[PDB]
């Protein structure tokens, strides 16, 4: 279940689908929790008195942001997600994202192609580093492009 | 007997008009002809109220004045019966028609019964006595409308769920509001009044056509007037219900348009790949269907042409007949091309202007195919473009059409659009195409990017008009919220319709991440229909929208576009960006615009002239100066294309209206080769881009002109018939009119550039310098062209910075999700809805105000081609044609490009209004209008002579104020507060004269004597007007440069400024020092409150003050604080009775809000027939605001303090908008006086020009040495008569106090700590302590005197110091000046550092020993330990010294303590065991985590009622931690200055006070029964009763700030630094 | 203060480097159709603006330094943005690169209204 926090409705319905997923083992995604750090506060001491399902996941999407609580942080495991540090690695996260059958369908010159807009996207967004000179302005080429 | 004849006439016509009733549904007889019963009474009441003025209405009087009561009471009722019933007719409509309601909402349908029933009841009175004054005769007929009124709305109010169910049945009601629903449902039958809501339903649908019986559905139109007829007409009969014959003629629109196609492409294919085509047959055609199916048929022929050409190159080497599809197209747009040239139709000109620019957008693609050797239909170039496939064959009219790009397919939407202005179809606009065209198919949204003006919005409309789709545009502003943004789409996605929010990210960045799921919900919605597994004979496609099941159609798509470099706008959330294709649109292609937008208007030489006037503009932008109010860009550019056009058919119907009177010689062909197409384009030019000119940039773009066209000259029209009625409306306004280079020639032709935008632009800013004239520029217009035009003129004056953005535009309900206008939002509906024919009037709405992007770019929408204000509710008003949307501002530094580029601009300059020109209106009011309310007019008339030199150009008067401006003051100079002040000064003299004649009624003043006084007078006025806020040596330099250059006669003496002079009414300078008598005060009054010893400074100022507050002039106190300003205030006021003063105390949280409270229990709101007045409640009295720190209120980020707005609105316009019901109140007999301190102290900001013209300023400084010697030597000298041997110190003492008043002053500023202000109140505390340990004693030696002067030094000097080195400097410097001026004294037993005073050791105040004050603390807190508190404490010397502090406080009147250290020092227990020995109830809010501001309401009530009515001295104790809100200390800031809160009892909460109060004053043996007298004696009670002891942490910076947020705490309350234990 | 003495010194130090002359161009009936004449005309008029504002500010930082005039809420603001060495908002009126400090705008402007004292030096003698 995923949900985007600004909302009022949205903190009725995370807590629903929260207390939902600790006696089923359901996964809760939350986006844009940066939005709203007073509410953050009291979900980490709500997880802080719950004793889930084994298979329970809670999933929070934010900004690298100040406003982040540091008990939050404390309280949960921090992944940070930045553009790939270089070409090779950029190539490999874009290979590993795109299904196998995706590539592998009935043209074989596909490979191919999805090859060239691999290292398309990484030159392009390796050059974004180069601030000034790789581009005139910082650019969001990103998944989505 | 003329008077005579009016009165019959009024009593005939009045004898036998009867109502004129029509039949309604066979249940009553309805009133039609409202206009005609509307303008009849207002026409008699103009010519009752314009008889008034001929000498012989004293004889007609009474009847006159009858017939006024009896006409204006016909106007009253019948204002309320057209709105009770029109509202009962469409409520009886839904309350019968639809016997679900009654089930539904039971109780409402009951109450309506009841309503419904008492309506009919009066209806057949009416009937039978339908002559107007049997019916205004009725029984309290005028309360039975009131009531019914106000019943009915409550019935409209409580429909809301119905009409929410309603929607659905109908989805394009989704996007009509409530009340336009419910005349929509309830007048089901009535289908005429249904034809205003269809443009707010339809894109292009203005009205339908209807039968005779209007039973069937004929057809639709536009509001152009083009006319859709149906193929197979749609029967209302046979589908009574409103709700499924208009989705059957939402049906057979679609249907007819898509058979209509079919016709068309079968005759435009002839048209097609054809040699040669007849303009006649072309022609036939164009008028034969309509125009967007017209431009659809030209792209379908051509897509096919190509296709045919691509397809026979497929072998590469064959010949290439693309070039016949170009040949075609070549063809084609030559005869567009010809008839264009020529004059036609408006609907057919527009018609060949759309095929122009489609045409030229196919020969640019077919030449582009040529030149890239395309052979192949399946090239990447062809397919890129946009194309059009027409099956004839198709089963479905609606699939015939298939629009494709690239690998984009879409089916046309055949909505009626109407006659839609089109685009000029260019790269960017292409590249436009592609990429939303891309996001469409891949089910995103797109999102256009970039800088104003550059295409987006249209672009994405015009993508959809491609697409026949029905385009909805949202103006989105921070109250589009996750409730508002969904409902948005349901009724999108119900529909079928594009939603393009513009302003996407000025919503709040929680919203954006809220909305991203529905819009993502909606998008895997769409693909759902993409899957060619699904089957159209299934379960509809639904997405879940506000916890709903919600169709989907799959023509809805998703539009934002946004300006991501504006500053301050919200960032879009990454899982949001997702869901959009962005584009870049920031370079429009100008150049190409121009030349195809000139090409289809008909200009020859459009090609030269683009070439032109697109480097010209880019010219303009850097040539010329740079200036906030300058825009250049492609809004500008597309002004003048479209006014150029406009130019060159006026030019065309001029040229043959010639003819006409000169021979037969029509030749439009040759017309138009003799036709000076760039004397055309200049013309527009400077039409739309001269009055937004600085001075020094008019030649400069004059220059520019005859650079880029050389030998074309700009001639503006001779408007002969309008300058004379400006010359008549200046003459009645006392305006001074010129022509050219005359006196107020530079202002006329401002008026004039004003009405020529007024002509080209709905939206306008009229931008310059307060007193610049702008307003009278556009008053005066506005009358001009009522006698010019015979439109009635009507201006809406808003000020939209003096209330929240909330009160201008409206709110949507949280929870009830109930839409409530705001004022503009109100006023605009009211036009609209035009119940009152306010459609046929000129209607011009100004914002009198600041502008800033927060509520500006909410009429975005309204201000550009849209002509349409978007609500959150969904709901969208379109500006009529008659309305005018205009902003009269000082500047516009914080307006950003959007709104400047979207309005007119008339740039105003100082020069513009001349000081001449003021002159002259102040000299023709004095002239023509008395003062009194003839013998006045006499006085003045002569007073006006003697001032007629002296206001001459370069006279006295502007040769003072030019050399005034040079001069430092304490605010800013402005003209106009200048001559204002000078002016109300001069008019007092003009009175004083008639005063002179009331007390020698036998000798009146001759002119000899007149001519004496005016001229001094006038010196006198000038000093004081031009240099009042300034200081005295700033006053002095103005007198000798006065005395230089004047001839007037002036006092002689060597050394004496001017300024201290006054003019005695004979004509004589007579010195101020001879009203300045050495007083002895009273020995009991020593330095009381109400005592002012008079000084030079204090009559003077008094005078002035004077002078202002009897003309009910606003007036502005400045200087220090402690300076004197509410004393010589309160002192002027004792000399005016007739006027009461309330006191308000300003804060930096200070709203309007405060004001309102004010107002509501001082005044009283009152229906008049000329509108609400509001009043204060005393009659005969006029009511003084007094607003003591009326430059500490917040201003936000863009300059502007809402309060001052406010004030300048109720001073200038004279009165403010109730935001309750949006309606104008007029203030009567209220008057304002501002005190404050200087602008650059901390925590104050300077005050707006525009505020500052109705506002003189007095600057009062601080006494000088001398001064504070004659004012405290005086009170030493009465408080010395106490003891007669202590007599001869009175001289030292008073000596010693100046010397270390002085010291103190300069040694502690508020640089070192905010609150190191020393002023003459610490001389006033100074004496009265002294004073008060004098009075109970017999006798005392004169050490004894310096004991009690030395310790009252410590008290007032030494307490509020922060640091150790401070406190010892005090005390050393306390000794040093005593000794100087007090020798042969024993300095051991006056001067003991342990100096401590006590009233608990014997029944006086008397000094204590600390050794045996010690003992006496000890046996108190032993006794305060086993009654109040047990918490022991340990008493060390500090606290022996702390308490006697306190002590002192809790025994004066209005006490209040500010006690600052470190938590846990002992603050709060010390005041309780204080309180408990002086007897104080402690009173200490309790708060908790959910304690919230009404709660300390409650608490403040609580403590006021024992305080106020019970007689309960209370100490009430509170921390800083106890103030979780701001909100909190503005309560308190008003309860420690005037022991009262305004707003604080109301409702039963004050009706209960009044009881109490009344009981209360009965015990104390007062004779009170009036709710104003109790109040007073309330306050009265609440200061002497009431002790408020604050406690805080010493925080630098929290300390600083916590001066503006409660500047009472500095200045009401004594401040005690206790800090931490040393 | 010790930022009240190095304030001192560097504001004085900062008015013997930024000049302190700047003649406007004399608008003639024959120079108003020169183009380069109009923009220079700009230059100059935007540019004496700014120059007499940043000398006069910085007269008062100076003259406050000294204990003759007191601190005013603009003097105050401005005051606060020196000690910092963050540029002034107020002196910011032609743009300049992102993250620019106070004592490389003093050196900028400098050079800039040499610049624009040699424009109008030739203007004045020579003609435009
Ligand atoms: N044409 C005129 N002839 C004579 N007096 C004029 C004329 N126009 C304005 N005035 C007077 O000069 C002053 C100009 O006030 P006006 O309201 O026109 O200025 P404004 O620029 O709209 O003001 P603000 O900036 O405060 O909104 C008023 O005292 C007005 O009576
Ligand atoms: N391709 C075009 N052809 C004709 N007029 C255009 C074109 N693009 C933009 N305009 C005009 O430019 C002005 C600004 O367009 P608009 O869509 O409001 O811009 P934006 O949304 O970027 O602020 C309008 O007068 C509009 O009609
Ligand atoms: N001529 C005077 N006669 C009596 N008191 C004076 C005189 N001049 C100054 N004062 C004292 O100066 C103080 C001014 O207080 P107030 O009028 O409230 O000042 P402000 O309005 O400037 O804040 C009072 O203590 C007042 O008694
Ligand atoms: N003079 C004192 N002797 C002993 N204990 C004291 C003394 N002053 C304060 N305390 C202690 O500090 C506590 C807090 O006192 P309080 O008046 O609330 O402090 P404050 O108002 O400065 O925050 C008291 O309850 C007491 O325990
Ligand atoms: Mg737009
Ligand atoms: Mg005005």
């Amino acid at each position: 279940t995923s949900i985007a926090i600004g909302s009022a409705e949205g903190f009725n319905q995370a807590d629903k689908a929260i207390n939902t997923a600790v006696k089923s083992g359901r996964w809760v995604m939350l986006k844009n929790v940066h939005l709203a750090p007073g509410w953050l506060m009291q979900l980490e001491k709500k997880l802080h008195s719950l004793q889930p399902h084994a298979c329970f996941r809670l999933f929070l999407t934010m900004e690298i942001n100040p406003k982040v609580p540091v008990n939050l942080l404390r309280a949960g495991r921090i992944f940070v997600f930045e553009p790939p540090p270089g070409v090779k690695a950029n190539m490999l996260r874009t290979f590993s994202s795109i299904p196998v059958s995706r590539i592998c369908k009935s043209p074989n010159e596909r490979a191919r192609l999805y090859f060239l807009l691999a290292w398309f996207h990484a030159i392009i967004q390796e050059r974004l580093r180069y601030a000034p000179l790789g581009w005139s302005k910082k650019y969001e080429f990103g998944e989505s492009d | 007997m003329a008077l005579e004849e009016f009165l019959k006439q009024i009593r005939e016509v009045w004898n036998t008009y009867e109502l004129d009733l029509v039949n309604y549904q066979n249940k009553c007889r309805l009133i039609r002809g409202w206009d005609d019963l509307f303008n009849k009474v207002k026409e008699h009441i103009n010519s009752v109220s314009a008889m008034k003025l001929s000498p012989y209405y004293k004889v007609f009087e009474e009847d006159a004045l009858s017939w006024e009561d009896k006409l204006n009471r016909i106007m009253a009722l019948f204002d309320v019966w057209i709105d009770v019933q029109r509202r009962w007719v469409y409520l009886e409509g839904i309350f019968t028609g639809s016997a679900d309601i009654k089930h539904l909402l039971p109780v409402e349908t009951q109450r309506f019964q009841s309503i419904s029933t008492e309506f009919l009841a009066l209806m057949k009175k009416v009937s039978k006595s339908p002559l107007v004054m049997d019916v205004l005769n009725i029984q309290g007929v005028q309360r039975s409308l009131e009531r019914l009124a106000d019943l009915l709305g409550k019935i409209q109010k409580a429909l809301g769920e119905y009409l929410e169910r309603e929607r659905s049945s109908f989805p394009r009601f989704y996007f009509v509001g409530d009340e336009d629903l419910l005349e929509i449902i309830g007048n089901s039958k009535n289908v005429a009044k249904l034809q205003k809501h269809f443009k707010k339903m339809f894109a292009g649908v203005s009205s339908i056509i209807l039968n005779e019986d209007n039973s069937v559905v004929l057809g639709i139109s536009s509001r152009e007037g083009e006319e859709v007829m149906f193929k197979t007409p749609v029967s209302i009969t046979e589908h009574p219900k409103i709700n499924e014959w208009l989705t059957l003629v939402e049906k057979e629109m679609r249907v007819t348009l898509a058979k209509l196609l079919a016709e068309s492409v079968t005759e435009v294919e002839i048209f097609g790949k054809a040699t040669s085509i007849d303009p006649n047959t072309y022609i036939t055609w164009i008028d034969k269907y309509q125009a967007q199916l017209v431009v659809l048929s030209a792209q379908i022929a051509w897509s096919e042409n190509v296709e045919t050409a691509l397809s026979s190159m497929g072998g590469g080497g064959d010949a290439a007949p693309l070039h016949s599809v170009l040949s075609n197209v070549e063809v084609t747009l030559n005869v567009l091309a010809d008839s264009v040239l020529m004059e036609q139709p408006p609907l057919r000109r527009r018609k060949l202007e759309h095929l122009i620019t489609e045409l030229v957008h196919q020969r640019d693609v077919t030449r582009s195919l040529i030149k890239s050797k395309i052979d192949n239909a399946k090239s990447f170039e062809w397919l890129s473009q946009m194309r059009f496939y027409f099956d004839p064959k198709q089963t479905d009219v609606l699939q015939q059409l298939s629009i494709q790009m690239a690998n984009a397919k879409f089916n046309y939407g055949f909505e009626y659009l109407g006659v839609q202005d089109k685009l000029v179809q260019t790269p960017l606009t292409d590249r436009c195409y592609l990429t939303m065209t891309q996001a469409l198919e891949a089910r995103l949204g797109g999102s256009p990017f970039g800088p104003a003006g550059t295409g987006k919005t249209e672009s994405v409309k015009a993508l959809g008009h491609q697409l026949g789709r029905f385009v909805l545009v949202f103006n989105c502003d921070e109250t589009f919220d996750f409730q508002a943004m969904g409902r948005i789409f349901v009724g999108l996605c119900q529909v079928g319709a594009w939603g393009c929010f513009d302003e996407f990210n000025r919503l709040e960045e929680r919203m954006l991440s809220a909305v991203s799921q529905q819009v993502q919900c909606i998008q895997e919605a769409l693909r759902e229909h993409s899957n060619p597994n699904y089957d159209k004979t299934s379960a509809p496609i639904t997405c879940e929208l506000l916890n709903k099941q919600v169709k989907v159609s799959p023509d809805m798509a998703i539009f934002i576009t946004m300006n991501p470099g504006y500053a301050g706008r919200s960032n879009l959330p990454d899982n949001l960006k997702k869901l959009f294709r962005s584009l870049a649109m920031t370079k429009p292609d100008r150049q190409l615009i121009a030349q195809v937008m000139l090409y289809s208007q008909g200009f020859r030489t459009a090609e030269v002239l683009a070439n032109k006037i697109v480097p010209f503009f880019k010219l303009c932008d850097e040539q010329l100066s740079s200036q906030s109010h300058y825009d250049f860009g492609l809004r500008a550019l597309k002004s003048v294309l479209v006014s150029a056009g406009n130019v060159k058919r006026e030019r065309i119907q001029k040229i043959k209206r010639e003819k006409e009177e000169r021979g037969e010689a029509v030749d439009e062909g040759e017309i138009a080769e003799n036709l000076p197409e760039q004397e055309i384009l200049i013309q527009s030019v400077c039409e739309t881009m001269v009055p937004k000119l600085v001075a020094e940039d008019i030649p400069l773009l004059f220059s520019l002109l005859s650079d880029v066209f050389p030998g074309v000259q700009y001639h503006r029209g001779e408007m002969t018939a309008l300058r004379e009625e400006l010359k008549k409306v200046c003459q009645e306004m006392y305006l001074t009119y010129g022509d050219g280079e005359e006196v107020g020639g530079m202002w006329v032709e401002k008026v004039l550039q004003l009405y020529q935008i007024t002509q080209i632009n709905h939206g306008l800013m009229m931008v310059g310098p307060s007193g610049s004239g702008k307003s009278m520029a556009w008053r005066v217009l506005l009358k001009a062209l009522e006698r010019l035009e015979g439109v009635e003129g009507v201006a809406h004056i808003i000020d939209p910075k003096a209330i929240s953005k909330d009160h201008l535009y409206g709110t949507l309900d949280p929870n009830t999700r109930e839409w409530t206008d705001g004022l503009f939002t109100h006023v605009l509906r009211k036009i609209i809805d035009s119940v009152r024919g306010e459609l046929q009037k000129r209607q011009w709405i100004v914002f009198d105000g600041d502008v800033d992007p927060e509520w500006v770019e909410n009429l975005n929408s309204v201000l550009d081609d849209n002509k349409l204000l978007t609500l959150p509710n969904g709901e969208r008003l379109s500006l009529p044609p008659n309305v005018r949307i205009m902003f009269e501002v000082q500047d516009l530094k914080y307006a950003t490009l959007a709104t400047v580029s979207r309005c007119g601009m008339v740039w105003f300059s100082e020069d513009v209004l001349s000081t001449d020109m003021i002159f002259n209106n102040f000299l023709a009011r004095l002239r023509s209008i008395p003062l009194d309310e003839s013998p006045m007019l006499q006085i003045q008339r002569d007073a006006a002579t003697i001032m007629q030199p002296y206001f001459t150009s370069n006279g006295l008067v502007t040769k003072a104020l030019e050399h005034a401006f040079q001069l430092e003051h304490i605010m800013d100079l402005t003209r106009l507060r200048c001559l204002g002040s000078l002016f109300s000064m001069l008019h007092q003299a003009c009175r004083n004269v008639a005063q002179y004649n009331a007390n020698h009624p036998d000798f009146p003043m001759q002119i000899e004597q007149l001519e004496r006084y005016i001229q001094r007078y006038l010196v006198y006025a000038i000093l004081w007007s031009l240099s009042g806020d300034s200081r005295l040596k700033m006053r002095a330099e103005l007198g000798e440069y006065i005395r230089r250059i004047t001839t007037v006669p002036l006092p002689t003496a060597p050394n004496i400024p001017i300024i201290d002079y006054e003019v005695s009414i004979s004509g004589e300078w007579s010195p101020w020092q001879a009203k300045v008598p050495q007083i002895e005060v009273e020995t009991h009054k020593v330095a009381a409150p109400d005592v002012v010893v008079p000084t030079l400074d204090t009559v003077r100022h008094e005078a002035l003050l004077y002078t202002w507050l009897a003309e009910h002039k606003p007036l502005v106190l400045c200087g220090p604080p402690g300076s004197g300003k509410t004393m010589t205030l309160f002192s002027a006021l004792r000399a005016l009775p007739d006027m009461e003063v309330v006191g308000l105390n300003f804060s930096s949280a200070t709203t309007p809000e405060l004001l309102l409270k004010t107002f509501d229990h001082y005044c009283e709101y009152r229906r008049t027939p000329n509108g609400v007045v509001l009043a204060p409640v005393q009659l005969g009295k006029w009511l003084v605001l007094f607003c003591d720190e009326i430059n500490l209120p917040d201003m936000d980020k863009y300059g502007t303090q809402r309060v001052i707005s406010f004030i300048r609105q109720m001073v200038e316009h004279g009165g403010f908008y109730r935001t309750s019901d949006q309606t104008w109140v007029k203030l009567e007999r209220i008057q304002f006086v501002g005190a404050c301190n200087p602008p650059t102290d901390p925590g104050r900001k300077p005050l707006s020009h525009r505020f500052l013209r109705h506002v003189p300023v007095v600057y009062v400084d601080y006494p000088g040495p001398a001064s504070l010697t004659q004012i405290y030597g005086t009170f030493n000298r009465a408080m010395l008569r106490l003891i007669p041997s202590l007599r001869t110190y009175a001289e030292p003492l008073t000596a010693a106090m100046v010397e270390f008043y002085t010291m103190s002053q300069e040694r502690f500023t508020q640089d070192t700590q905010p609150h190191y202000i020393y002023s003459p109140r610490e001389m006033t505390r100074w004496v009265r302590g002294i004073f008060e340990a004098l009075r109970p004693l017999e006798t005392l030696p004169v050490e004894g005197l310096i004991r009690i002067w030395a310790h009252e030094a410590l008290r007032l000097f030494q307490d509020r110091l922060v640091e150790d080195e401070e406190r010892r400097w005090t005390d050393e410097n306390i000794d040093t000046v005593a000794l100087k001026h007090f020798p042969n004294i024993d300095r051991e037993k006056a001067m003991s550092r342990p100096i401590l005073y006590s009233n608990w050791l014997s029944k006086d105040y008397i000094p204590v020993d600390q050794e045996e004050l010690r003992d006496y603390v000890k046996a108190r807190l032993k006794v305060f330990y086993e009654e109040e508190l047990d918490v022991p404490l340990v008493l060390f010397n500090e606290v022996l010294d702390h308490v006697l502090r306190i002590d002192r406080i809790f025994r004066q009147p209005q006490g209040h303590l500010l006690l600052i250290g470190v938590s846990g020092a002992g603050k709060t227990t010390l005041s309780r065991f204080v309180a408990w020995m002086n007897g104080l109830s402690v009173y200490q809010i309790k708060v908790h985590r959910k304690y919230t501001g009404e709660d300390f309401d409650e608490d403040l009530r609580t403590v006021l009622r024992r305080s106020g009515c019970k007689n309960e001295k209370i100490a009430f104790i509170m921390d800083e931690s106890n103030v979780l809100d701001s909100g909190f200390l503005e309560r308190m800031n008003t309860l420690l200055a005037n022991g009262e809160v305004p707003g604080l009892f109301e409702g039963d909460e004050y009706a209960t006070l009044m009881t109490q109060c009344k009981e209360g004053a009965q015990k104390e043996g007062l004779m009170l029964d009036s709710h104003e007298e109790l109040y007073k004696w309330f306050t009265s009670q609440v200061i002497r009763n009431l002790h408020v002891v604050f406690t805080m942490n010493p925080s630098s910076e929290g300390l600083k700030d916590r001066a503006a947020t409660s500047p009472a705490l500095f200045n009401r309350c004594v401040l005690n630094w206790f800090g931490d234990w040393s | 203060p010790a930022w009240m003495r190095t304030l001192h010194t560097t504001a004085s130090n900062w008015l013997h480097l930024i000049p302190q002359t700047l003649s406007h161009l004399k608008r003639t009936v024959e120079n108003i159709k020169d183009p380069l004449f109009r923009f220079f005309e700009r230059e100059v008029k935007m540019g004496a603006k700014l120059l007499q504002d940043v000398r006069q500010d910085l007269a008062d930082v100076v003259q406050v330094c000294e204990g003759k005039k007191k601190q005013t809420n603009y003097l105050r603001t401005l005051i606060n943005e020196l000690v910092k060495g963050i540029l002034p908002r107020s002196w910011s009126h032609y743009t300049v690169p992102a993250g620019m400090t106070v004592i490389q705008w003093v050196s900028d402007f400098s050079e800039r209204i040499k610049q624009l004292q040699n424009i109008s030096l030739a203007a004045a003698s020579g003609g435009a």
